RNA sequence: UUCAUAAUAACUUUUCGAAUCGCAUGGCCUUGUGCUGGCGAUGGUUCAUUCAAAUUUCUGCCCUAUCAACUUUCGAUGGUAGGAUAGUGGCCUACCAUGGUUUCAACGGGUAACGGGGAAUAAGGGUUCGAUUCCGGAGAGGGAGCCUGAGAAACGGCUACCACAUCCAAGGAAGGCAGCAGGCGCGCAAAUUACCCAAUCCUAAUUCAGGGAGGUAGUGACAAUAAAUAACGAUACAGGGCCCAUUCGGGUCUUGUAAUUGGAAUGAGUACAAUGUAAAUACCUUAACGAGGAACAACUGGAGGGCAAGUCUGGUGCCAGCAGCCG
RNA sequence: UAUCUGGUUGAUCCUGCCAGUAGUCAUAUGCUUGUCUCAAAGAUUAAGCCAUGCAUGUCUAAGUAUAAGCAAUUUAUACAGUGAAACUGCGAAUGGCUCAUUAAAUCAGUUAUCGUUUAUUUGAUAGUUCCUUUACUACAUGGAUAUCUGUGGUAAUUCUAGAG
């Protein structure tokens, strides 16, 4: 008696994206909400098309629970997905990884501390060195 | 301010971008163009908002710029560019045209309009000079400035510019009894027939204008743009053709025409 | 710098406030329709004021005039769908007749007890506020759910309730679970 | 209109009229590096258009006469010519005229005055407020001066004076929070040195970089919305409609009061998860727990009148104190 | 959202104000405070003073590459890849904050520019640069200059002089 239904409500083809936009309206009574994965699985086998190239987000289990609502987009390749989805899906799906970026505060430091040296600093350390030398 | 202004906060664009006073600090000002920015509409409101085929921002550059929008048979690429009145808008993808004409309401409607006519345009001219080497000229709202036009061609006239070559291919001559829309005002989206021109000697012309259920106004010659001659217009006029249904007329409508 | 949203005060209190007769009917109505505070039928006799405003704004202007006509007769429909305004007396007139126990009778409140899934006052205020009663297969967990005409024949409890048919409750599953163990 | 434009004569320490980049590199055979040749990117004179910017017409401003005349040698009003201006203009100069405003309040003084869209208040007329989410204006400690540019009299641009300051090896150097944080001070009076470009957009050579603009969270009883703190039985002490009224009285029919007594329901909290989000909180959903004195305990004021509710008990006795007023 | 009440008197009818009453996107403050949504917030006195950290830099296939930076592999005899630095170009005059000055001043509504400047965006836009043309680089004219290589100075500052 779980049954997770789901149905793509307001479907609008796009080759501008290469994708089909849809809301997600699934229906699931004595259940919490549907994990995301496991729905762009059923998105997958849906549409025919692969579990990469299927998103979903913006989900909002109604008040009183069953029914739940959000948005989805299935594209025509996932070479497509990579190259027009934003970084943050990319990673939540796991195609992509975080990029190793350093904190904002540190960036702005080290921006500055560019700021100061004129050039490239080749010059100005071995030229500190001798100087603290004498 | 010391210098041009380049940021347009969300309240103070048109209320016919009509966008959401919410989720939103600021609003797309559009950039310099071929129209007023009061009177134009950014690219980015024409996609993601009036016909979703994009969600945020980032999807109305990426799709300016793989060059899928032809605004009047050119690209177009940057974000906020002014797609204004009787402007067409091409998408090779879902090979579909649009050409911007406001609904009655007064709002820059979306208006899937056929290829074939599509090739062409329309537009109002707005100046008609003798430049350099005694060339003469002509200057229609986009901003275009068609040179060597037909000699009896006047201001507040119209041409059909065949937006091809960008060359003059046919026009109307304004004069009383003749199909017209209004670019402006009250009465925004309300297509007619000129019945009266009146001079007023020293500025600020006027022209009354009666439509099809015999209705009756009367609008600034500034805020006019003679369409067709009457029973053919010279374009596709949107659904509805500009009638200004009354709110009483609008709600019967809506209680006649219903099914679910 | 962002555009506000408009927070709107939606009650009155009255400017005598201690007036015994005006007391007591307050009392009166508070314990036949189990409200929590006075603030209720404050809040229903603004939303009557409001309503009222409207009705006499428009009866001043003349009769078979288009402001009339249209918001006239929108007001009519709403309190029809309402239900608050019988189908009888749909004339803009009898609109200025209406009572503050009028609004009050159509509260999900009493809407429950009328429907007898609820045996008492209190106990429908107490199985809304427990999320057992949906308007269409939707739980709503606030008394002043104004039920309207076309939808008050989809109030039950709902299938996540126990008394829609679900799993008892923390009390009687515990009992169970004891039971079972010894 | 001396306009658009055209024409003649001339003038210029003679402006522009592509010595610039990417991709594709096709066609002609004059079969050679030969001849041509597409799509763009930057430029570029002029004229338009757009974003504008400057000025500009009429009408509209709070209090004050214990401010009745104000302005002109130093421009005050006008004329002419010139200079300067991007351009009109006493905008400035030279020479003339002696003019301009005013009891319909000019001029002066005050404003704990930025103007407005608006806010509170509400029978109607109005009264007060509007520093602040939008539009304008002004300012960057007070003053002046200026380079670059299309646009600045810019101040997260410079020069100097004044005020206030900083490092100092005493020679010098560097300052601008009425930006986001935060600190001192002030005062009755107002927040975390937090996360991030996800969303709105903006800038740039331009998707990609950047943005304390902005969004997210932190504090937040400024205000605003909905709303938990119990609900239902079965018992003992009771009350009203009673079959009549042999005293009765069954309680025949119901409604409360009792530390009696039972079974339910549920969150406020915790918390597997998943949703949410740039990532996280939080909300919506939901496992597993989570109510008996359901201690998971609701306060703030008042009980002479105005004004709902005590001439109950004890204490103090015109003290202590209460009292917006009468007391 | 058209309402009044207590107080001058032995008692009355008034004029009158004091007080009561209800607000307040008007704050401050006191006592309490469980939930969801939403949200103002160093304006009033001091436009008073500021430590510290950030708040504007920017590169596309397409201005300049000889980083003696990375890639050296399938594309590589000038160059092609990626790309620091610097020159060039553009923005830095937008945005954000405050209300100190200002009473026909700003501002609002409504006009005008036949009285002017306008990067940018968009649409168009030029044969003559020959000057006596029977002797010219147009199959491409010249010199510097940063970045860089090395020498320093000052206690230090986004201080930079000399050489190639
Ligand atoms: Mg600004
Ligand atoms: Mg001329
Ligand atoms: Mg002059
Ligand atoms: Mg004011
Ligand atoms: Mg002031
Ligand atoms: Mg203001
Ligand atoms: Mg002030
Ligand atoms: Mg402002
Ligand atoms: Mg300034
Ligand atoms: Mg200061
Ligand atoms: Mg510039
Ligand atoms: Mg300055
Ligand atoms: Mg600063
Ligand atoms: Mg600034
Ligand atoms: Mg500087
Ligand atoms: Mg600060
Ligand atoms: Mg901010
Ligand atoms: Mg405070
Ligand atoms: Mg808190
Ligand atoms: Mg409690
Ligand atoms: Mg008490
Ligand atoms: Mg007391
Ligand atoms: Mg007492
Ligand atoms: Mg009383
Ligand atoms: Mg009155
Ligand atoms: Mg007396
Ligand atoms: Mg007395
Ligand atoms: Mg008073
Ligand atoms: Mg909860
Ligand atoms: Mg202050
Ligand atoms: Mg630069
Ligand atoms: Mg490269
Ligand atoms: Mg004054």
């Amino acid at each position: 008696s779980d049954a997770i239904t789901i149905r793509t409500r307001k479907v609008i083809s796009n080759p501008l994206l290469a994708r089909k936009q849809f809301v997600v309206d699934v229906l699931h009574p004595n259940r919490a909400n549907v994990s995301k994965d496991e729905l762009r699985e059923k998105l997958a086998e849906a549409y025919k098309a692969e579990k990469d190239a299927v998103s979903v987000f913006g989900f909002r289990t109604q008040y009183g629970g069953g029914k739940s609502t959000g948005f989805g987009l299935v594209y025509n390749s996932v070479a497509d997905a990579k190259k027009f989805e934003p970084a943050y899906r990319l990673v939540r799906y796991g195609l992509a990884e975080k990029v190793e970026k350093a904190s904002r505060q540190q960036r702005k430091q080290r921006k500055n501390r560019g700021k100061k040296i004129f050039g490239t600093g080749k010059s100005i350390a071995k030229k500190a060195a001798r100087r603290n030398a004498d | 301010a010391r210098g041009p202004k380049k940021h347009l906060k969300r309240l103070a664009a048109p209320h016919h971008w009509m966008l959401d006073k919410l989720s939103g600090c600021y609003a797309p000002r559009p950039s310099a163009g071929p129209h007023k920015l009061r009177e134009s509409l950014p690219l980015i409101v024409f996609l993601r908002n009036r016909l979703k085929y994009a969600l945020n921002g980032r999807e109305v550059k990426a799709i300016l710029m793989q060059r899928h929008v032809k605004v009047d048979g050119k690209v177009r690429t940057d974000t906020t560019f002014p797609a204004g009145f009787m402007d067409v808008i091409t998408l090779e993808a879902t090979n579909e045209n649009f050409r911007l004409v406001y609904d009655v309401k007064g709002r820059f409607a979306v208006h899937r309009i056929t290829d074939e006519e599509a090739s062409y345009k329309l537009a109002k001219v707005k100046k008609v000079q003798l430049g350099k080497k005694g060339i003469p000229y002509v200057v229609t709202h986009d901003g275009r400035t068609i040179r060597y036009p037909d000699p009896n061609i006047k201001v507040n006239d119209t041409v059909k510019v065949d937006l091809a070559t960008g060359t003059i291919t046919d026009f109307i001559k304004f004069d009383t009894g003749k199909l017209v829309y209004v670019t402006g005002g009250r009465n925004l989206g309300r297509v007619g027939t000129i019945v009266h021109r009146e001079r007023h000697e020293g500025g600020f012309d006027l022209v009354h204008i009666k439509d099809s259920l015999e209705n009756t106004f009367v609008t600034r010659l500034n805020n006019v743009f003679v369409i067709g001659e009457p029973g053919r217009p010279w374009i596709s006029l949107p659904k509805g053709k500009g009638i200004k249904l009354t709110i009483s007329e609008e709600r019967d409508r809506r209680r006649a025409q219903h099914g679910l | 710098p962002r555009a506000p949203r408009t927070y709107s005060k939606t009650y009155s209190t009255p400017k005598r406030p201690y007036e015994s007769a005006r007391l007591d009917a307050e009392l009166k109505l508070a314990g036949e329709y189990g409200l929590k505070n006075k603030r209720e039928i404050y809040r229903i006799s603004f939303q009557l004021s409001k309503i009222r405003r409207a009705a006499r704004d428009l009866l001043t202007r003349d009769e078979k005039d288009p402001k009339r006509l249209f918001e006239g007769n929108a007001l009519i429909r709403r309190l029809v769908r309402i239900g608050v305004l019988s189908e009888d007396k749909k004339k803009l007139d009898y609109v200025l007749a209406l009572k503050v126990e009028d609004f009050l009778e159509r509260r999900l409140q009493t809407q429950v007890y009328k429907l007898g899934l609820a045996k008492s006052v209190h106990h429908a205020r107490v199985l809304i506020s427990q999320r057992h009663i949906a308007v269409g297969k939707q739980i709503v967990n606030i008394p002043s759910f104004m039920v309207r005409l076309e939808s008050e024949k989809h109030i039950d409890f709902a299938r996540t309730s126990p008394f829609g048919g679900a799993r008892p409750g923390r009390v009687a599953r515990k009992r169970a679970a004891a039971a079972g163990g010894e």
